[PDB]
C-alpha cells in the first residue's frame, strides 16, 4: 500500500477519531506605567476521521 | 474605589499592576471626670 507507504499512521481503537489543535494564540500590549492592561485570548478546532470495512 | 482614573473608572491594583499598603488601629478614649483639668487662657 503506498498510503502506508507514505502516510502517517494514527493508533485507532474504535471506529472514530478526534483531532484538537490550537489555532488562535493570544496577542500582547504594550501598556504604559499604571495602564490597564488590556485581555486576549486562546482559541483551538476540531477535526474527525472514521473508518471503513473492506 | 477613593482613588480614579483619568478616565475617571476606580483603580484596579491587579488589572493596572499596583501594590497599595493599608496600616489600621483600634483606639478607645475615656475621661475618668470631666471636671479634672483646667485651662489657662491669654485675655
Amino acid at each position: 500500500s503506498k498510503i502506508m507507504q507514505l502516510g502517517k499512521y494514527e493508533p485507532m481503537e474504535g471506529t472514530e477519531k478526534k483531532f484538537t489543535f490550537w489555532a488562535d494564540k493570544p496577542g500582547a500590549y504594550w501598556v504604559g506605567e499604571g495602564q490597564k492592561i488590556e485581555t486576549s485570548k486562546a482559541t483551538w478546532v476540531n477535526a474527525t476521521m472514521r473508518a471503513f470495512k473492506l | 474605589s477613593t482613588v480614579k482614573n483619568e478616565d475617571g473608572t476606580p483603580v484596579n491594583l491587579f488589572e493596572q499592576d499596583m501594590v497599595a499598603l493599608r496600616a489600621t488601629m483600634h483606639v478607645a478614649l475615656h475621661i475618668a471626670d470631666d471636671k479634672a483639668f483646667a485651662k489657662l487662657v491669654p485675655a
